[PDB]
């Protein structure tokens, strides 16, 4: 066995978790009551004495109405009360409150519930941690938790699914502060972090699903498809990325530069069959990335293609040939120019009645490109604008954070930028 | 983060407070006998933020009614929704404040303040998770101004970790009740700088001007002004009271609206202006001085932060479009060093009598003009020590007067400093 | 160049190499965390202690204002009392002095009368 | 709660008290025995267990003839005998006798009776002291009383309704002396003094009421309406109310500058066969309708307190006062950004049946602190100087124990008061 | 301030005192037996000022009758109203003072004065609130002048806080040939300057002049002169005796009429002038009464008011008439005649009206002036005094009783000092 434990922190983390676990249940045939008529799905689901299949998941959100979504939702019977951790007040958009005030209060309880899950594993691979950059809880508590997991599970892999802020849909002006604070503190404690730019997802739902104003459900159902593509060979007996350490092997040659660019296709409107070559071309169109950035402004370190559904290798290699001839895909020079390809035969699955159409074949490309540092630069600039005037800094300091943590986090991001530049030359 | 404890102090405080409870009881479907009779469960999902639910399926405002004079609270009991308030939440003295801040803040108010705090504390103990306090009051009088700021301070000392929110009515010679309004207001502004987290500046100067100029009311009455106040108070509290994309609370409001702790004085604004309608037009009144409830021109300064609430059925994409279009065409009037400093919420529940409404909460450096106007009126009286003996007779030193106005002139300077700051 | 990697019940994987690399080769304890959280808590509590200290100093000023007005009332009473006693005594003495002078003039006349009657018998 | 104690001193004070308490009774439905078939009349009337409503008042006079008429008059059962306090000999028009020789004989009894009235108050607002400037009791005994009230009650509010002398109706030539002496000694003890000029009241009774030779009862009935307008805010629950502290705060910019000017409108002949809120407001700034002869156009307003009664809506007061703010002939001091205090009580003014005043639907009484009242102090000071330069009559005061130093000290105080009115009018 | 104690001393004092009591008794409805047979309670509201109420619903004058000569009170006892007086209040000696002030003041008068004080004490102690005393007397004789001023002094010692009022008849060579009357008058005036609060100057010179010149009495008798005195005394005491807008008393009179202690000698005036027992065929008008009041022909002191200035004036109009019209004429006579009123005593003329006229007249006016022209009276006496004293004429009449020359010099110095300060205030300016 190769169990993975999922932890969802903050509202974004919990609601994206709802979407993924619903999608996992649809893919593995687990009913909402937890019953079910390849045994790889046990890496993500345990089984009780009643024969019910329970997600290896912990949900942490200090506002009870968010957690109430889980415990009164369609899949509520999947979850046991000990998996759901809530409080009185959330972090009020304040990283310092999430990390220090709430964090010191709830960290042992959260680690206790994680430990209970881990005790049920015989070959625990590690943790998949879902959270926002911009939320006070998603940023502040997640970073404390990652530190403590590094202490408590020293040899275990830790992957992140991180919601990168988009002001269009955010309600917090201080999200750039929270994003830099939590990136600095988490950097040394995560092995592989897949950022999801809310602006990128929003644009994909508008362009490819013809939705004027995409809901959080829209964004989250699209995010679930990416996560599902990434975890498919953990939950089925696939061939590529069959355990958590393989993600760092296949995508992260340098530890600090552990932020792969995900590209996904096809996204077809439900109210509306593409070839291997077409969906393969789409992986090299910036409009389908999960983070807004320009790969031409970078070099690749690693690139994997994860195919799902009716995909035959001759059709993939054909598609790759035609791209290399017509386009310049520049790898760093200490790295081979090439692709690791995996095909998972399990067909892409969509929520019935949702706005995603069911396709015969899909693909997710996971690439480590220095171009993703553009996303860091946009964040760092907004940080700099506000921090020069110490705007809002007193809310963080009022919660016990030292002002110098702003400067120390921001220097780290400067170093991250130069690390990306050095690697890209 | 659920319950707000609302307090109303003095005559203005209890009049605009009563109108507030009138208006939002109607929106939430509560009659004066506390019985709910509404049509939608959007009206009750967050009704505990403002109402306690009693035994008989009835709702009681979490409201405390305070005065040193028994009169105006007697007239609130007699008012339309008078029977909805808990009878033991009326805390009233007998001998009044004499229009004198020193009397409400020191001698008379001290005699009553611990009675109020007992009622405040009984309400705070019946709260699952106390968000904080919402106080309505005038700054120009004696009880709301002097005793209200005394109440603020004592509440801060007993609940230092809860948010303190005020609706603070600013005086105007255009609609005055007492000759010492400049002293009372300046002494109180010093208290709010130090002890509140969020203060909506409700300016009687601007209310009068809106009624006279835009509404053609040649002789505005308090009823006319208070129709504007109650429309504003409904609009700014929308996201506290109804479920929506933004489920706001008083601490998130402070975190995102207040970039510097002293700079927590908001310019409210409302459209359409009405006496007792397109999305693009609604958006534009953000910069219209004619729609501001503080007598300041937003184009005289720069917005640090802005909150906009759109109410009624309307395209949230068209709203987001116009809001961004207004921000860019007016880029010179937002500070560049706070990116994305306007946030908009929409709520499908229109206010009564309107199909669509817009409400603006601005943290603008142009608010300094309100405080400069008070300062000049303070100085014209104080340089001649006019009426001062009524305050020193209460034990006050003259230095408290000079300290209060220099603090207020500092607030003005601080607002000017960020107005001029560049990226 | 295609390199087969793995085959399984639910998928297969290979590596496609288009061009080999130009350059060969590649170029906090639990106690520390706990101390940092406890330091932030102590800074919160210090900041809160300092807030309450300022509010307590305001309470004492309020008591000093209220006491001062009580002292002004008391010293207004004391001075009013002193001065009124001074006026009433000085007025009493004055009026008694005028009356005593009026009677002393009348009594001098009375003795003169006896001297007139004496001079008459002497002659 | 909120009680006010009324003290009526000397003939003028007592006779005006007769008019006021009579009017209060008709206004509240109290019969001459204190029985009556809005609770706030209790600020002026205590109540016995028999349902008898007794004025919170003391009547004092050093001679018994005037108070004897109360003791045998229509309202002889309204008061308890112990509230009506008389000596044997009056002050013979001599301040020194009111304040010392004769007044000392009865002052402790008066203070004892006042303390018993205070003992019946749960929230005493203060004292209203009614007196003439010119009489020996009105001047000298009021001074003694005020000083004794300061000792007993500290800074507790003391306000005065004062009759400024008019030669046409006065029977004493030494009134300028008594006036200045009582003003000197009372200055630091009074919070606010509403001055009434008998000449102005006389001229209004002739002009507006068609009375050839107004009697004291004619003047007193008009003065009663003014007193009732002022105290109505404390006796009735109206829309806009003004209590004792608010009068002081809104009318007195400096401790010595505490003499507002009353004006009342409309004063209509009963026999003549409704004036608007604007009209009666405007009449209050007409120099003819003043209750003290002075020209406000000669000075600057420092505070205007307008007390409306009857059918008057707040909107109409607002429109009326907005016009006043546009009249350039009505000048306020540099240092007064806002000077208006408004009171509206909704019970119409009540007139005594068999009286000359017409019943009206609405009325207003304005209290204005104007630098022009300095003119009335100037007129009195000059009459004082004329006689005092020759020390005329001073021997009558010195014989009762006063010193000449008190005269010059009093007059110097009045000179400083005149200089104070000049100073507060500068820009 | 209610009761007045009346004292009448010597022949003039008892004659004018008796006439006073006949006149005001008729005005209050008291018959010679003390019973009240009047028609108006106005007559009784203040009747206690001058009368005690006795046993049989009777009213007895509060009056003490004094004379060294025994026969003058037999004259009173048999005069009309002689029976009204308390019998115990007659205090009679054996021998008159022989027109000798020293006898009245130092010897014979001093032996009778303690007996007078007996009566004065019993009347005064029975008073609820004693205003003070009024004394009628002549200054030219020996008893009224000498024992009269001695009484004032002695009474003042026991009642120093009561007002001392006197009706003092000044001598005139036109009426009496007794050459030493200037001596008796000057010795008296000295005493009055120091020991009375208010003195009405009743000048025999004026009374004769009025009788001779205006009433065409070729040979006036004391009865003729006393008719003018009694009409004056009724008028000046009107506001003491009747209820009106001004309830006067002796102290409010003194305070308002006397700006300087020594200058308390009033010039009374009366209109109309009439002879005794004479029908008045037509009453007078208010402006007639008003101007005639300030006319030198109507003054009871032989002084022209236009020769000085009024310090203070009190005017009493009696009868049914317009108080509007009375104030109108009084304001008029003041404004046209502004030069005869000192400017530095403002509002120094006060007027009362009483609807009850004296008997025989439908309307009357009585004038009480504190005028500096009164110095003409004291200068007249002073000149007669000097014409004798420079010759030391008749001084042995006085040194025989024990007096010294120096007492004459002193009294003359004091009266000439009085004249000087009248002149001082006559010439004083408000500038
Ligand atoms: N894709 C996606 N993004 C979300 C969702 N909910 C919130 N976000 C984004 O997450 C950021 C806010 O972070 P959250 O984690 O939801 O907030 P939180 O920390 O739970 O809340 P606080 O403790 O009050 O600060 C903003 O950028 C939101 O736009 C969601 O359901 N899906
Ligand atoms: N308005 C009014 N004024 C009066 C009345 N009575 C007297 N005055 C005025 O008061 C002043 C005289 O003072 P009084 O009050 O009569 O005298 P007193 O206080 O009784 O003192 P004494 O009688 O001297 O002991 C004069 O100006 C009179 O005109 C009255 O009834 N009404
Ligand atoms: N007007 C008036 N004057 C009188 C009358 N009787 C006497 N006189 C005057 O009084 C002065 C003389 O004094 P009298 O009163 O007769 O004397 P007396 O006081 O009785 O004292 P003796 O007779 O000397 O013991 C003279 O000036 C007389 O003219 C009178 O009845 N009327
Ligand atoms: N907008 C508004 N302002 C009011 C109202 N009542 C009083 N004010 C203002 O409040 C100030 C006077 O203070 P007030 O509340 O009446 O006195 P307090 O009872 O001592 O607190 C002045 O600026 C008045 O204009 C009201 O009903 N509405
Ligand atoms: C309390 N009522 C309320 N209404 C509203 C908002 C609001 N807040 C709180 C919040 O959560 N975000 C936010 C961000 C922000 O950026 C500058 C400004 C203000 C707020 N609060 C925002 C729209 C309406
Ligand atoms: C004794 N009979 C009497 N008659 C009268 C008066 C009068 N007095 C007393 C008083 O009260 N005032 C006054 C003031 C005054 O000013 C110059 C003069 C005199 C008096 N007394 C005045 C009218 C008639
Ligand atoms: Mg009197």
């Amino acid at each position: 066995m190769r169990e993975c434990i999922s932890i969802h922190v903050g509202q974004a983390g919990v609601q994206i978790g709802n979407a993924c676990w619903e999608l996992y249940c649809l893919e593995h045939g687990i009913q909402p009551d937890g019953q079910m008529p390849d045994d790889s799905f046990n890496t993500f689901f345990s089984e009780t004495g009643a024969g019910k299949h329970v997600p290896r998941a912990v949900f942490v959100d200090l506002e009870p109405t968010v957690i109430d979504e889980v415990r009164t939702g369609t899949y509520r019977q999947l979850f046991h009360p000990e998996q759901l951790i809530t409080g009185k007040e959330d972090a009020a958009n304040n990283y310092a409150r999430g990390h220090y005030t709430i964090g010191k209060e709830i960290i042992d309880l959260v680690l206790d519930r994680i430990r209970k899950l881990a005790d049920q594993c015989t070959g625990l691979q590690g943790f998949l941690v879902f959270h926002s950059f911009g939320g006070g809880t998603g940023s502040g508590f997640t970073s404390l938790l990652m530190e403590r997991l590094s202490v408590d599970y020293g040899k275990k892999s830790k992957l992140e699914f991180s919601i990168y802020p988009a002001p269009q849909v955010s309600t917090a002006v201080v999200e750039p502060y929270n994003s830099i604070l939590t990136t600095h503190t988490t950097l040394e404690h995560s092995d592989c972090a897949f950022m999801v730019d809310n602006e990128a997802i929003y644009d994909i739902c508008r362009r490819n699903l013809d939705i004027e104003r995409p809901t959080y459900t829209n964004l989250n159902r699209l995010i679930s498809q990416i996560v599902s593509s990434i975890t498919a060979s953990l939950r089925f007996d696939g061939a590529l990325n069959v355990d958590l350490t393989e993600f760092q092997t296949n995508l992260v040659p340098y530890p600090r530069i552990h932020f792969p660019l995900a590209t996904y296709a096809p996204v077809i409107s439900a109210e509306k069959q593409l070839s291997v070559a077409e969906i393969t071309n789409a992986c090299f169109e910036p409009a389908n990335q999960m983070v807004k950035c320009d790969p031409r402004h970078g070099k690749y370190m690693a690139c994997c293609l994860l195919y799902r559904g009716d995909v035959v290798p001759k059709d993939v290699n054909a598609a790759i040939a035609t791209i290399k001839t017509k386009r310049s895909i520049q790898f760093v020079d200490w790295c081979p120019t090439g692709f690791k390809v995996g095909i998972n035969y399990q067909p892409p699955t969509v929520v019935p009645g949702g706005d995603l159409a069911k396709v015969q074949r899909a693909v997710c490309m996971l690439s480590n490109t220095t171009a993703i540092a553009e996303a860091w630069a946009r964040l760092d600039h907004k940080f700099d604008l506000m921090y020069a005037k110490r705007a809002f800094v007193h809310w963080y300091v009022g919660e016990g954070m030292e002002e110098g943590e702003f400067s120390e986090a921001r220097e780290d991001m400067a170093a991250l930028e130069k690390d990306y530049e050095e690697v890209g030359v | 983060m659920r319950e707000i404890v609302h307090i109303q102090a003095g005559q203005c405080g209890n009049q605009i407070g009563a109108k507030f409870w009138e208006v939002i009881s109607d929106e939430h479907g509560i009659d004066p006998t506390g019985s709910y009779h509404g049509d939608s469960d959007l009206q009750l999902e967050r009704i505990n933020v403002y109402y306690n639910e009693a035994t008989g399926n009835k709702y009681v405002p979490r409201a405390i009614l305070v005065d040193l004079e028994p009169g105006t609270m007697d007239s609130v009991r007699s008012g339309p929704f008078g029977q909805i308030f808990r009878p033991d939440n009326f805390v009233f003295g007998q001998s009044g404040a004499g229009n004198n801040w020193a009397k409400g803040h020191y001698t008379e108010g001290a005699e009553l303040v611990d009675s109020v705090l007992d009622v405040v504390r009984k309400e705070s103990e019946s709260c699952d998770c106390l968000q904080g306090f919402q106080l309505t009051h005038s700054l120009g009088g004696g009880t709301g101004s002097g005793m209200g700021t005394l109440l603020i301070s004592k509440i801060r000392e007993e609940y230092p970790d809860r948010i303190m929110n005020t609706f603070s009515v600013m005086p105007s010679p255009k609609v005055s009740d007492t000759v010492v309004e400049p002293y009372n207001a300046t002494l109180s502004v010093h208290q709010l700088v130090e002890n509140t987290d969020e203060t909506y500046c409700i300016d009687n100067e601007a209310l009068y001007d809106i009624c006279f100029r835009t509404l053609k009311l040649t002789t505005p009455t308090y009823g006319d002004l208070n129709h504007l106040v109650s429309a504003t108070m409904s609009g700014v509290t929308t996201c506290l009271r109804f479920p929506g994309q933004l489920n706001a609370d008083l601490r998130k409001l402070a975190v995102n609206m207040v970039p510097f702790p002293r700079l927590h004085f908001f310019m409210p604004g409302f459209a359409p202006l009405t006496s007792r309608l397109t999305v693009p037009e609604l958006t534009q009144q953000m910069f219209d001085s004619k729609n501001m409830m503080a007598a300041c021109d937003p184009r005289h300064g720069r917005y640090l932060t802005v909150a906009a609430i759109f109410r009624g059925r309307m395209s949230m994409k068209e709203v987001d479009e116009q809001m961004l279009n207004v921000q860019n065409k007016n880029s010179s009037y937002f500070v560049e060093w706070i990116p994305n400093n306007v946030k908009t919420a929409v709520c499908d529940i229109p206010p009564r009598g309107l199909k669509m409404s817009a409400t603006f909460i601005g943290n603008s450096t142009a608010i300094q003009e309100l405080f400069k106007r008070i300062s000049e009126q303070f100085t014209a009286m104080f340089r001649r020590k006019a009426f001062l003996h009524w305050y020193t007779g209460e034990g006050m030193d003259e230095m408290e007067f000079t300290e209060a106005e220099s603090n207020m002139n500092d607030l003005v300077s601080e607002y000017q400093q960020y107005q001029d700051a560049t990226a | 160049e295609v390199i087969e990697l793995n085959k399984a019940t639910s998928g297969q994987s290979w590596e496609v190499i288009l061009k080999p690399p130009s350059f060969d080769g590649v170029p906090p304890s639990l106690e520390e965390i706990q101390k940092k959280l406890e330091a932030a808590e102590e800074r919160r509590k210090y900041q809160e202690a300092e807030l309450l200290k300022h509010l307590a100093e305001k309470r004492e000023h309020e008591r000093e204002v209220i006491q001062k007005a009580i002292e002004e009332n008391n010293n207004f009473i004391k001075m009013a009392k002193e001065k009124l006693a001074q006026k009433m005594e000085s007025n009493k003495e004055n009026r008694e002095a005028h009356l005593a002078a009026m009677l002393e003039r009348l009594q001098e006349k009375d003795k003169h009368a006896e001297e007139v009657r004496k001079n008459k018998e002497l002659k």
